[PDB]
RNA sequence: UCUGAGAGUUUGAUCCUGGCUCAGGAUUAACGCUGGCGGCAUGCCUAAUACAUGCAAGUCGAUCGAAAGUAGUAAUACUUUAGAGGCGAACGGGUGAGUAACACGUAUCCAAUCUACCUUAUAAUGGGGGAUAACUAGUUGAAAGACUAGCUAAUACCGCAUAAGAACUUUGGUUCGAAUCAAAGUUGAAAGGACCUGCAAGGGUUCGUUAUUUGAUGAGGGUGCGCCAUAUCAGCUAGUUGGUGGGGUAACGGCCUACCAAGGCAAUGACGUGUAGCUAUGCUGAGAAGUAGAAUAGCCACAAUGGGACUGAGACACGGCCCAUACUCCUACGGGAGGCAGCAGUAGGGAAUUUUUCACAAUGAGCGAAAGCUUGAUGGAGCAAUGCCGCGUGAACGAUGAAGGUCUUUAAGAUUGUAAAGUUCUUUUAUUUGGGAAGAAUGACUUUAGCAGGUAAUGGCUAGAGUUUGACUGUACCAUUUUGAAUAAGUGACGACUAACUAUGUGCCAGCAGUCGCGGUAAUACAUAGGUCGCAAGCGUUAUCCGGAUUUAUUGGGCGUAAAGCAAGCGCAGGCGGAUUGAAAAGUCUGGUGUUAAAGGCAGCUGCUUAACAGUUGUAUGCAUUGGAAAC
RNA sequence: GGUCUUGUAGCUCAGUCGGUAGAGCAACGGUCUGAAGAACCGUGUGUCGGCAGUUCGAUUCUGCCCGAGACCACCA
């Protein structure tokens, strides 16, 4: 989380695997407001699978999110 | 872990006095040789006592060393009382930290002013429940002197205000219970029996908030400057705020660090004798004769007027007259501190009787309050001693 | 300071009131001049357009019961938006809450309507303000509380209240709205706010 | 400190025997190769090539590099 | 704090600066002392600037007298 | 879109040029005074000085042998690992002394390159051998440890058959040194485990391992560009410059080596000197531009110093190794052990700067079929008014004017002064009760409902359930919660610049002061009092940044007498320079593209109750390049 | 933390095992200069940091502190 201190602001971190937190970014693909949720989340999901397709894998927080934007309704589809 | 401290028993503070170069290390290293045997968190301090020049260089007690030895029953914290007149105000500090008292005279060597000066002191401090144990009765021929000695002590403890009944006057030897003798052995089982027939437990209160009072700061590597002192009222954890008062304006503080004698504490309650490293202080501000405190019941005093029962030259005391110039050195409680007499209007002389509540100045402020006994020592003998009772300021 | 713990003194000397004129015209054989053991007779050590500007500017910000800091704060904000700021800035120097509480005429004195507002006791938008520093908007719902309806210097002033058109509001149940912007009439005349304005250049 | 240097090291002991082991051996085919020059020896230089591109000895392009150039003096006959 | 020596003014009334006691500097430019443009620190850690000076006592060190 | 202040200071006195100071903000701030509080931000720049104690990198019993305990007569089952195997440990943290040149950044070339784990398609899971850890017995030693004889495992190690395709070339094919094909020769692979099905054979799914390979990624190199001062610094350089053969390299390469030549840079400033992390950025002014390089981010080096090298895709390796250097520790004096510029912490210096705090809850990362473990990273807490903002130090009424003090110094008044008392109200805070957030609108757990190439099912996609993850939390917030005007302001100046005046004292003695300048016995300037003014929960001081400083004059000076025209001239380079026709675009302008990180500078919106703060939206100059313009 | 040393005029220092308190600056009344300063005749101040022995005699011997000054603390 970044921002003012106790106050929960995470933008969407998908870097590649062996680069640091808030360093230099190979991408934004939207934001997200811990703090406040429930249209304060979203992603561009444009050039989303085309970063799938090329490493940097989803963690374990954005599954859900990919899961809430449809990504994941068309990431195995897409393998296939 | 800082070797954390374990307590389950009655925490009191006993202490050897007597005059030096009778052997105080070696009965204090065969006292806690004893109670080594009788349970663990003991050893022998001979020459652990000695932290000064000159002090092991000739084998001599010079300041207030404190040992801790526990038991089944009991805990005790037991503090080394010198002699070498001139530096009793050393020992009137182990007397301001113990709870009981075990004399420790020659017998051949029978009593010198050394001895009378320790039990009066005693007495003006206000510590009672006097515990007298005859030592090197390992000397040939102590048939008709032994009970001279038992006897000439038993007077003297009445002579200052003590009394010579209640406490049994036990008799053996401690340089041959220095080298493992049984019989001296049990001779000093004994002694702490008739210590254990003695000497209750401090009472433990928590509505009187806190106060301490330092003995002596060092510094130690990586921590910084760490004070002693007992805990005298309520109870203290780790990260508390506290008042500093003594010889300055009162100062506010945070403690770091709770040990007793490098064992670190969990809980501490009121009457144990342990030391404390504190939040960002420096050792220039905390000096021997300093008090912490709660905020709720202080306020420093360098005048003030309280009775005094002055000695009497048949007593040990000055045999003539002074002006209102004339500037002893009050003991405080833990406090040795300087003031001049200024005594008012229709008092100028303080002779043998008369006792009238004196007015004194002193160099530094204390922590005050009506109760609080000390004594007036100048030219080498205790002059005086008194409580205060009254409070101007 | 927030309060300067003295409210007569201050229009004595510059020359102004806090009312209108009612403040100080007759207080039994009350003075005239500048106040002060020596302002009796010599009135001037120097004073000039510069002098007179920051006279003006302490009748305002006195008058408005706001700090020096909040002065200069506001009118740093005022040059975040556009056009001739001075005209905006004076509409909004009464769109403050306690100022629009005492353009609705519910207290004669601003210090008292930031007690009540700080205190809590004011109702904006179903939610407590005891912060009176907060953004208005053209169409606001206003009102400070129905409890506070047995407060003595409420219920005196309640039949004696200030007809400013900028904001309407009924006395019934204590609510209004802030609907348009002030002017000129509606504003105190005693102030020049050329001077004021233009002497803020250094932030 | 970190426990697992010495067992780095001891790792590293056998690691390193074996690898001067074969590095030395090829030196020795390449002597081999230098005194004479034919089809046979040579396909054994390739062979212990390979065995030390198995693992991660050599590089991927140093064992193509210098078979190259022993092909350069090879390429006389 | 160096071998470098600065002289320097006494401001306040009388000096009691006494041939190694400790010294704290100050800047500020003069006119009057040819070769002086100096000041020291007088009504801290060695002086006091007397008092009453309530119209500057931070300047002119003075702790503020509490009745 | 936009925006420029001045005053005083020479002199009998005036003007011009010209200098000086002050009037603004700002800090990684400091001293002193005042001291309520919420939030935010921030809190060694100086001795890269050495450092008590603990910690910051471990991990996997389903990778394996073996051991120990427990249930168990036993078999076996559960729990654990001292070790071997592999993964990470080459990220992540901090500091800027050294480093003044690919240091940095930008664009291309990377036909001069690499890239395991991850992505696309895909090959295999054959067969043998030998040791060797744990262990057993010791030998030398207060200790690091070292040394031997014997016994065993593995996905450890070593060979061997074998091997689609891959690599080397031989002949040919495409092609402007690169790309693929055809034929010929040669070369090299290991490792299975787990579960399920089947009475066995065998089969199935999954994991990695080999044989690859299409990508991204990470790393590395050259070049154009400019990126401290330095002409009271003109010669420097001999792998130096170039060619030849050979070797290393992730590569091209004197990078190095054996041979042969004598070149290369430079007055458009080389060589050499002092200084320094750089950039984005932050500060200043409207502006071009000037300042510093907080924190925060990228790049660079570092681990007390100097070297060397093992390993592996990744090192000369912040918490690998050896050597020497220096300190520390002990030393039966035999000899070894350590390296906080990591969280902290001591000492010391420094004017100067916080805890040997909490949880690893959120996040990320590492490891692992799997539960899970760990992370002084990370998120928090406390101290410090260190800085910004908010909010309190009450409010209405109330005077021919309470009292006192001060001035007037004296028949009186004015001032303090609605200030005071008094009348009345109420509670951000003050003092506390009860309820009590979210951050677990993340992921995993379990059967499941449906479903997919597979079925006997695992592994998997979509939805459903909870005990599971709360230190912050007495938080926030709410309910007249109890009481309650109760809980709280100082500070600099008052002749001018610079908002504000009078009086008492000392009397050029004392002291002020930034300057003009104050005081030679009534000080609108000193010491003091009253009052006032201006700032403010902060106030004045030094240190130093830009404005004014146009005070280096691109913007924005010139050189008759205030400062300068060489003493005069000829004249190279260089600079500028008559006209017309044609060309192009080298410069110039314009449209498309990449880049100019994000945050910030600008404004809007949203969430902060509001402001501050955070997030979102559009957001410059610049280079390279495509398509044009051809007036200059 | 204790181990030593020091305290004398307004200031700086001398003060034999007591017999005076002694010098320098400041210093006051004069000599002198227009004036300030230089130089000259001279004033004088001295409870000896505070208490009891003791020297008939405490400032010259001590003890105790008071104000101040430096000296080292322990050892894995």
């Amino acid at each position: 989380r970044m921002g003012r201190v106790h106050y929960p602001t995470y933008r969407i971190v998908a870097v590649d695997s062996r680069v640091k937190r808030d360093g230099k970014y190979i991408a934004l693909i939207g934001h997200l407001n811990p703090a406040l949720k429930e249209n304060k989340c979203k992603i561009d999901e444009a050039v989303a699978l085309e970063w799938l397709n090329k490493g940097a894998k989803p963690t374990d927080t954005v599954r859900s999110l990919f899961s809430q934007t449809g990504l994941w309704k068309k990431f195995v589809e897409s393998k296939k | 872990a800082r070797e954390k401290f374990d307590r389950s028993k009655p925490h009191v503070n006993v202490g050897t006095i007597g005059h030096i170069d009778h052997g105080k290390t070696t009965l204090t290293a065969a006292i806690c040789t004893v109670l080594a045997k009788e349970g663990k968190s003991a050893a022998t301090r001979y020459d652990q006592i000695d932290k000064a020049p000159e002090e092991k260089a000739r084998g001599i007690t010079i300041n207030s060393a404190h040992v801790e030895y526990s038991s089944d029953k009991r805990h005790y914290a037991h503090v080394d009382c010198p002699g070498h007149a001139d530096y009793i105000k050393n020992m009137i500090t182990g007397a301001a930290q113990m709870d009981g008292a075990i004399l420790v005279v020659s017998a051949t060597d029978s009593v010198m002013p050394q001895t009378r000066e320790h039990i009066l002191l005693a007495r003006q401090v206000g510590v009672p429940r006097m515990v007298v144990f005859l030592n090197k009765c390992d000397i040939a021929t102590d048939e008709e002197v032994q009970e001279l000695v038992a006897e000439e002590v038993r007077d003297l403890l009445t002579s200052y205000g003590f009394d010579g009944k209640n406490t049994p006057i036990i008799y053996g030897s401690a340089l041959k219970a220095l080298e493992g003798d049984p019989k001296w052995e049990a001779k000093i089982h004994d002694l702490m029996n008739a210590v254990d027939e003695w000497i209750p437990t401090p009472e433990r209160e928590v509505d009187k908030p806190f106060l301490l009072a330092i003995e002596d700061t060092m510094t130690i590597t990586g921590r910084g400057t760490v004070v002693t002192g007992r805990v005298e009222r309520g109870e203290l954890k780790v990260g508390q705020e506290i008042e500093i008062v003594g010889l300055r304006p009162i100062r506010k503080a945070v403690v770091t660090g709770i040990e007793m004698f490098k064992k670190e504490l969990d809980s501490a309650m009121a009457g144990d004798n342990a030391g404390v490293l504190l939040r960002g202080v420096d050792r220039k501000e905390v000096e021997r004769g300093q008090v912490l405190a709660k905020p709720g019941s202080i306020k420093p005093h360098k005048k003030f007027k309280a009775e005094i029962y002055a000695l009497k030259k048949e007593e040990g005391g000055r045999h003539t007259g002074f002006l209102n110039g004339y500037r002893p050195q009050f003991y405080f409680r833990t406090t040795d501190v300087t003031g001049s007499i200024s005594l008012p209007e229709n008092t100028e002389m303080v002779l043998p009787g008369d006792n009238t509540s004196i007015t004194v100045e002193l160099i530094a402020p204390i922590a005050c309050e009506k109760g609080s006994k000390f004594s007036i020592r100048e030219g080498g003998r205790t002059v005086g001693a008194g409580s205060v009772t009254e409070v101007l300021e | 300071m927030k309060y300067t713990g003295s409210i007569f003194k201050r229009s004595r000397r510059l020359g102004f009131s806090l009312l209108e004129n009612n403040k100080e015209f007759s207080k039994g054989k009350k003075r005239k001049t500048i106040p002060g053991q020596h302002g009796n007779r010599f009135r001037s050590s120097t004073m000039s357009g510069y002098a007179q500007q920051l006279q003006e500017k302490q009748r305002m910000q006195y008058m408005y019961g706001i700090t020096d800091k909040q002065f200069r704060r506001l009118f740093r904000l005022v040059l975040k938006q556009r056009g001739n700021l001075a005209v905006n800035l004076f509409r909004v120097l009464e769109s403050r809450l306690d100022n629009i509480v005492y353009r609705m005429g519910f207290a004669p004195t601003r210090r008292s309507a930031r007690q009540l507002v700080n205190h809590g006791h004011v109702l904006l938008n179903d939610r407590t303000v005891d912060t009176p520093s907060i953004i208005l908007n053209p169409g606001d719902k206003v009102r400070l509380k129905a409890k506070t309806i047995k407060i003595p210097i409420v219920k005196a002033a309640s039949e004696s209240g200030v007809v400013s058109p900028f904001v309407e509001t009924n006395n019934k149940t204590f609510e209004g709205t802030y609907v348009r912007f002030p002017e000129r009439s509606e504003l105190p005349a005693g102030i020049n706010e050329s001077y004021v304005v233009e002497w803020y250049k250094r932030l | 400190n970190i426990k697992s240097n010495e067992k780095r090291l001891r790792q590293n002991i056998k690691r390193n025997l074996n690898n001067k082991g074969q590095k030395t051996k090829l030196k020795t085919n390449v002597k081999n190769f230098h005194k004479e020059i034919n089809l046979d020896n040579l396909g054994n230089v390739y062979s212990q090539a390979d065995r030390l591109a198995r693992k991660g000895i050599i590089s991927t392009n140093r064992a193509r590099r210098l078979k190259s150039r022993n092909v350069a003096v090879l390429n006389k006959t | 704090t160096n071998g470098f020596e600065v002289l320097t003014y006494i401001p306040g009334e009388g000096h009691n600066l006494q041939e190694h006691s400790v010294t704290l500097l100050r800047g500020g430019r003069v006119k009057d002392l040819p070769g002086v443009r100096y000041h020291i620190v007088r009504g801290t850690l060695d002086t006091v600037g007397v008092e009453k000076r309530r119209q500057q006592r931070s300047a002119y060190g003075a702790k503020k007298p509490k009745a």
